C-alpha cells in the first residue's frame, strides 16, 4: 500500500507548503506556493481549495489531511496534468529535464544535490532517455 | 526525495 518512502516525500512535500513550519497549511501559504509555480487564485478561490481537502473543516491543512488527499492516487484531467506538465516544461519542448525541474524546486524553496535531482528524473523516466516528456509525466501520478 | 505512486 503506501510505502514508508511516500510517507517521507509527502511529509517533505507537506513542508514546502508549510513555510513556518507550525503543522498547518493555510490559504495563504497555498497561495505564495501556487503563486511560484506561476498560478494565481484568489481568497476565495484558496479557500475553496483548503476546504476540498480541510477533513476537520478547520480551516487550515495539517500532515494527515495532507497524506490522505495525497492518498487519492485513484485519480487521473489531461488538462489539469497538463497545467502541470507545463509549469514543469519550461522551454515548451515536451521534455522535463533535469534543469527545469532543479527550477522548480528552487521557486518551492527546497535545495536537492544534483545527484537528487537527477534521481527524481530518474524515477519518472521510461524510456531511460535522461528527460520526462507528457506520458511519462501523466503516469507519474495515476 | 525517492518516489511517488505507482
Ligand atoms: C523528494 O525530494 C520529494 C519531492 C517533492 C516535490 C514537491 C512538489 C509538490 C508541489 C506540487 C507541484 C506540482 C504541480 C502540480
Ligand atoms: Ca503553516
Ligand atoms: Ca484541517
Ligand atoms: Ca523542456
Ligand atoms: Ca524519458
Amino acid at each position: 500500500q503506501l510505502t514508508e518512502e511516500q510517507i517521507a516525500e509527502f511529509k517533505e512535500a507537506f513542508s514546502l507548503f508549510d513555510k513556518d513550519g507550525d503543522g498547518t497549511i493555510t490559504t495563504k501559504e497555498l497561495g505564495t506556493v501556487m503563486r511560484s509555480l506561476g498560478q494565481n487564485p484568489t481568497e476565495a478561490e484558496l479557500q475553496d481549495m483548503i476546504n476540498e481537502v480541510d477533513a476537520d473543516g478547520n480551516g487550515t491543512i495539517d500532515f494527515p489531511e495532507f497524506l490522505t488527499m495525497m492518498a487519492r492516487k485513484m485519480k487521473d484531467s489531461e488538462e489539469e496534468i497538463r497545467e502541470a506538465f507545463r509549469v514543469f516544461d519550461k522551454d515548451g519542448n515536451g521534455y522535463i529535464s533535469a534543469a527545469e525541474l532543479r527550477h522548480v524546486m528552487t521557486n518551492l524553496g527546497e535545495k536537492l544535490t544534483d545527484e537528487e535531482v537527477d534521481e527524481m528524473i530518474r524515477e519518472a523516466d521510461i524510456d531511460g532517455d535522461g528527460q520526462v516528456n507528457y506520458e511519462e509525466f501523466v503516469q507519474m501520478m495515476t | 526525495g525517492g518516489k511517488l505512486s505507482k
